[PDB]
């Protein structure tokens, strides 16, 4: 319940609509062009791809930082 | 060839040879591991049309019509309860790739030999 110490809420993820139409782009041709740099470990997948962020791409369950 | 539709999915669906979800089917197009790749057309769809052909006319890949994305759920039981009678609420997909392993059955020669051509 509502106590002298306020809870802090927890983190909701707020739902993006058309992100997995976000990933290649669609042109006359049929050819892929992705805007996020492939995985070459073999922790995450061939299809896994990287994160979007301001400086540097950060993987998914492999928890691997490639800095440039 | 609709009854035959219906079997290939039932022994996609005994041999665990699916892969649900259109982004499943994107990582499987990108492990290059896809044999059949079911769509639909003529539907409720703004702009995943054109997308769903660009990516689905890749490579070694017999196209299927579907006229209805909600329809396309019961065949693949995604909320597949109280089959007496009709399920409650079952979503509608896009594209499953069926990553089926069965190739010796009765059907399965006729249907390879069909997508041959
Ligand atoms: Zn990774």
């Amino acid at each position: 319940k509502s106590y002298t110490t306020p809870k802090k809420n927890k983190h909701k993820r707020k739902k993006v609509k058309l992100a997995v139409l976000k990933y290649y782009k669609v042109d006359e041709n049929g050819k892929i062009s992705r805007l996020r740099r492939e995985c070459p470990s073999d922790e995450c997948g061939a299809g896994v791809f990287m994160a979007s962020h301001f400086d540097r791409h950060y993987c998914g369950k492999c928890c691997l930082t490639y800095c440039f | 060839v609709n009854t035959a539709l219906q079997e290939v999915l039932k022994t996609a669906l005994i041999h665990d040879g699916l892969a649900r979800g259109i982004r499943e089917a994107a990582k499987a197009l990108d492990k290059r591991q896809a044999h059949l790749c079911v769509l639909a057309s003529n539907c409720d769809e703004p702009m995943y049309v054109k997308l769903v052909e660009a990516l689905c006319a890749e490579h070694q890949i017999n196209l299927i019509k579907v006229d209805d994305n909600k329809k396309l759920g019961e065949w693949v039981g995604l909320c597949k309860i109280d089959r007496e009678g009709k399920p409650r609420k079952v979503v509608g997909c896009s594209c499953v790739v069926v990553k089926d392993y069965g190739k010796e059955s009765q059907a399965k020669d006729v249907i390879e030999e069909y997508f041959k051509c």
